[PDB]
């Protein structure tokens, strides 16, 4: 029986597609989020039953998936984005979301939770503003499409 | 089991948990019969005659295990079982039900079990002889061992835990050969418990009579302000030692007569072909039979705590009694009236419970409660503590030769002592020139016959403070 | 008596090869205080109730001896949300060196070691001292 | 699990003697019951009528417990018999029974109500025993025990 | 032994070329704490968790001599985000000159250089000092 | 470190020989392993014949204090020495029986011919091998490690070994409850593995375990180290004058060794007065004979403290 919930900053990215599954700076990333799924009804009123009314579902829907690095100036990932938005060409992938932790039996780290996310394709793609006076870093950001995800049972 | 292999090990054992304390001044002594009495390799029990008196020094219960046993089997328990039936003899509903007729008059380990529980340090056992099944108490053994106690200095406290089974001209006779031996060391303080009649159910009013036929005992007058008398005895949590066999069983059915069955416990033990349905049912009834004892033993804790807690000077009264459920009469404020203020001076205290407080020692006045300077209990604890530690530090000067140099040396050490005294807040006064006084001299206290002779006198005086008991009160309405 | 004691002799207890200390400090229990009104009330001031707890953090210091490191391995014990958690518990002594009054501390674990400073003229010893977290604290005196 | 099918049927009328005898050598069943398989009916040891040991849970709980406080007492073993190791000893017990209180398992609102935890010279051990290498401490724990019957009662309700 | 260390005989490693300095500070390890409580825990205290770590600076001391101008030399070593980056080892040693505890800094750089102060009355000696930047520290004892 | 090879007799002799110039020398202690059956696999109960065969062995009745015997044979994590053309090969199929190749090793390396997959199997097997050692210089090592951790005044048990995969033989409660107490005094300390910690020396008892002064073996190794300190203090004292003035001399030095022994927790007491005492006079402790024909008598006397071997717990239920 759980008595310490897990910690949120160590965790992975994971491109099942073209060969980027094997590329280092592929996996590093400073931020993801997006995750997380919404349930859209209707409501209906009975005549003569004025306790409550009835909810009925309609359709799902899913959030973006957004993620964050520092700029990376030759990327294949961002050859694939910028051939989907020039060109018109789009070819969707799987990806894999995972946290991670340390277990031993010494000690190894190993996946503690694993998300599969079905055909992604861009969205977005953006990079921070260049100010004379500021001491900052480029961050590149990068919104993603796709169609539903499902934990790894 | 002996231990030989060095790890730990785990055993099941059902018993009450320990309890131990540090005291100074309260050391009573208890008089009564024993079960074993065995000490090194002597057996003071050996011989029906010539038995060994002689005190020991115990510090907890487990050390007076160690020596004199725990207890014997009551051979007097009796248990009910009660069956609601139907027209048809179908049974619907059962329930037990525990009594005990006729008590063992040898309670010494329940005593102790209960002074230990209410707060009690170190204290002196000695034996007048074994435990038995007949019962029988006798005057001479308990007059031996009190003649016994007579040897050992640090006794403070007399207790006899089985004075109440004996009759009312040796009850007394013992008394009064107590607060003999109590005037004459000039140390010592008696407890005393009020003979209730052996009645089940005690009837209305018991107390009454039983007030009056303790004030007639042929007691010393002029000894009565070395003692108190409390009543009535208690019920308590604590469990009787029983031998399987010996309970006796009795069935009632729809709220009809008893009768006796023929089997006893042993016949309900599943392990020689029983019922053990009923045989725990049984079990779990006699587990709730409440034990009954008379005060003194826990009133001589509570000292003990009192000393420790508040100091010596004040009242041993308004304090609750620990493991107790109930006292066995109920006492109200027109029947204490005649308790502590009577013509004779005979007072009795009183063990009251009050509401969300619980039982409480309601009185704190002797048995010389007409004596304008004797009546309260913690003044004459307070003047033999003071007298006894100013032996004690005058001692060593004995031997010595008798001139001014020695007076002055005695007189030093006794105002130094009443002056830490004073300084602790049990003497009365601003200043100690106002609280006591020690004078010596030629001509003064002494005549030079008591000085050549060897003989040194002193005199000194003690100023102390009294309690107030009644608390008064007028209600009016204020104009508006 | 009427005498109170002191504050030099002392012993902790926690796990590792040596038992003297310096200094102990940071022993200390709290509650907080939720206060209330209506309006009707003939009074103007709040009400106060009692709240939840709060424990302090436990410091500690030693002189540095050869051969020693056991505060390096103990913090060093860490990993990414797991530790060896202790149990500490802190005495007082009294001439016959017996215990007096205990502090009974569950489940401590280091957040902090502090090495010592270096001067040159310095004559002083090498201080290196340590602060504890830990759930809750008691007290046991008697 | 992976289960099709008990070999006999019982029924209430035969579990009445398979779950109280006299002798308390209780028997427990293994049950099917229309829409939700087959169960196990019954927790009860072969000390049926002892008013301690009827209930395998508490048997379980005493064991895991005991042991568990075996395991954490052993390091205590050779070392000088004082009052600094009855100190320390005593420290772990009450240590881990409070984890233990606080996860459910111990009757009480509060620790000091759940269990109670001593040693010392004079209250659990001897001079003597000091002499030899023992030592003894006391222990006692608060626990709780199931329900087993539930009886519904009807009636008409005046309109 | 039953006798401590002082503090006034150690070494600095750290690419120059004198190895006195006149103090050492900023040696210390520090780990985050974490607090949780779910609703019905009979406990009303929060429960603690470790988190992340956390290094300080390193500050050391020197005095001034003729021909000696390495502290402006490294940090003028800076480029835009580039800067040359050095392994530093600072030791505590005994009286055969040997040493005793090892403190190992990885990656350090310089942050900030402050020079003396001017006057005229003084009669003490022109100070210089350093502040150095480093992730991770190191501690060897034995 | 290779006794166990030897028969009973010679066996007894050189344990014989050694505790008695121990006991002569008056600043040594012997460590001591018992034979076991040379059987593979052991069988059952081993333990009890081995300590049976060590009971019946003829040895100095009064010198028994001065040694110890630990059981079973430790297996570690070491390798084997061996030559490559040494190493018999056998092979079976399907579980059958096992038949002798006409190969060794040298006949698989590739250097000379062979089949190298097999070459590099046989290898891997080769190095699994554990290694089976007595368990006394893992002792010896334990006591050095134990005397700068504790103190020598504590018991050399407790403790963890290293390097130490499995004690050969299981040791249970009812078969150590004659291991450590005996009519004979000979006791026998066990290596015991206890689950989450590993293998541990479990008993710290001499071979005089009947003994009430001699029993433990932290009481005669602090003895014998306080000994031999005040020995060598004493010795630049030979030589000199017969005279009151070195007898204060070498008093004075013996009571400030043993100050500096109390304060480091060593002897028991509060104040230096109740742990030890030293006496030197004439008509004291010396008769004028001794004093003219040269020698000094001293009487010293320490108080030391014992451990506790056996702790017991009661559990019972508390009243609702």
């Amino acid at each position: 029986i759980r008595t310490y919930p897990p910690v949120s900053f160590f965790f992975e990215v994971v491109f099942q597609g073209e060969n980027l599954d094997k590329d280092v700076v592929e996996t590093r990333f400073q931020s993801v989020t997006g995750l997380s799924v919404d349930m859209q009804t209707e409501t209906l009123k009975e005549g003569g039953e004025n306790r409550f009314e009835h909810i009925l579902p309609v359709r799902t829907k899913y959030d973006p998936l957004v993620l964050k690095r520092g700029l990376v100036n030759d990327s294949q990932m961002v050859k694939w984005c910028m051939d989907a938005i020039l060109n018109f060409d789009i070819r969707p992938m799987n990806l894999l979301v995972r946290l991670l932790h340390i277990e031993r039996s010494s000690s190894t780290i190993a996946p503690l939770m694993t998300w599969k996310v079905i055909n992604a394709w861009p969205k977005k793609w953006s990079v921070s503003e260049f100010n004379a006076e500021q001491n900052s870093i480029a961050v590149e950001s990068l919104e993603l499409n796709y169609s539903y995800f499902e934990t790894l049972k | 089991s002996t231990y030989k292999t060095p790890g730990v090990y785990i055993e099941e054992i059902s018993k009450f948990p320990p309890s131990i304390a540090q005291v100074e001044t309260a050391i009573p002594a208890f008089i009564g019969y024993t079960q074993i009495a065995k000490v090194g390799v002597e057996n003071f029990h050996t011989d029906a005659d010539n038995l060994i008196l002689r005190p020991v020094r115990i510090t907890s219960l487990l050390e007076y295990e160690q020596f004199f046993g725990k207890a014997i089997n009551e051979t007097t328990i009796q248990v009910v079982i009660q069956d609601t039936t139907d027209s048809r003899g179908n049974l619907t509903e059962r329930k037990a039900s525990a009594r005990i007729t006729s008590p063992s008059p040898h309670n010494l380990y329940y005593s102790m079990q209960a002074y230990f529980a209410n707060g009690g340090g170190p204290c002196y056992i000695v034996s007048v002889g074994p435990m038995s099944n007949t019962g029988t108490i006798q005057l001479e053994a308990l007059q031996n061992g009190l003649a016994e106690v007579a040897k050992e200095d640090e006794v403070t406290l007399l207790v006899f835990p089985e004075s109440q089974s004996l009759s009312d001209e040796n009850y007394a006779a013992l008394m009064s050969a107590a607060l003999e031996q109590c005037a004459n060391l000039q140390d010592r303080f008696t407890v005393m418990d009020l003979k209730l009649p052996a009645t089940r159910p005690i009837p209305a009013n018991a107390i009454v009579g039983a007030s009056n036929a303790f004030r007639d005992l042929s007691l010393p007058q002029d000894n009565l302000k070395y003692g108190a008398c409390y009543a009535p005895d208690i019920e308590t949590i604590f469990n009787y030692f029983y031998q399987e066999d010996a309970v006796t069983i009795f069935r009632s059915v729809n709220g009809g007569a008893e009768e006796q069955d023929t089997l006893t416990m042993a016949g309900y033990n599943p392990a020689n072909g029983g019922d053990g349905i009923q045989y725990a049912l049984i079990e779990s009834a006699i587990d709730q039979l409440p034990l009954i004892l008379p005060p003194s033993p826990l009133v001589v804790g509570q000292y003990a705590r009192t000393d420790n807690t508040r100091g010596v000077w004040k009242a041993p009264a308004n304090v609750a009694l620990s493991s107790v459920i109930k006292p066995v009469l109920k006492i109200t404020n027109e029947q204490q009236n005649n308790l502590n203020v009577h013509p004779t001076g005979k007072s009795i205290n009183a063990i009251r419970a009050f509401t969300g407080k619980g039982t409480l020692i309601w009185g704190a006045r002797t048995l010389a409660g007409n004596d304008n300077e004797w009546r309260y209990v913690s003044v004459r604890r307070f003047f033999n503590m003071a007298e006894e530690s100013i032996k004690k530090g005058s001692e060593p000067f004995v031997f010595e030769p008798n001139d001014a140099n020695t007076w002055t040396k005695v007189k030093a050490m006794i105002e130094n002592f009443l002056t830490l005294q004073w300084r602790a807040g049990a003497l009365a006064g601003a200043k100690p020139e106002q609280a006591f006084y020690v004078k010596i001299g030629l001509n003064e206290t002494m005549t030079a016959l008591d000085i050549l002779e060897g003989r040194m006198i002193v005199e000194i005086g003690m100023a102390v403070v009294r309690p107030a008991e009644f608390i008064i009160l007028k209600f009016s309405h204020k104009m508006q | 008596a009427e005498y109170p004691l002191p504050k030099f002799h002392f012993q902790v207890d926690w796990g590792g090869s040596r038992l003297g200390f310096t200094e102990v400090s940071g022993l200390d229990v709290e509650t907080e205080v939720i206060e209330y009104r209506e309006g009707n009330l003939p009074q103007y001031h709040k009400l106060k109730m009692p709240g939840m707890q709060k424990f302090s953090n436990i410091t500690m210091k030693r002189g540095t001896f050869q051969g020693d490191n056991d505060f390096y391995k103990w913090w060093n014990t860490v990993a990414l949300n797991t530790i060896e958690r202790r149990d500490l518990t802190i005495s007082l002594l009294n001439e016959k060196h017996e215990p007096v009054v205990v502090w009974k501390v569950n489940r401590a674990w280091p957040t902090k070691v502090q090495s010592t400073d270096l001067k040159g003229d310095g004559n002083e010893v090498a201080i290196e001292s340590i602060e504890v977290a830990h759930e809750g604290l008691t007290i046991q005196n008697g």
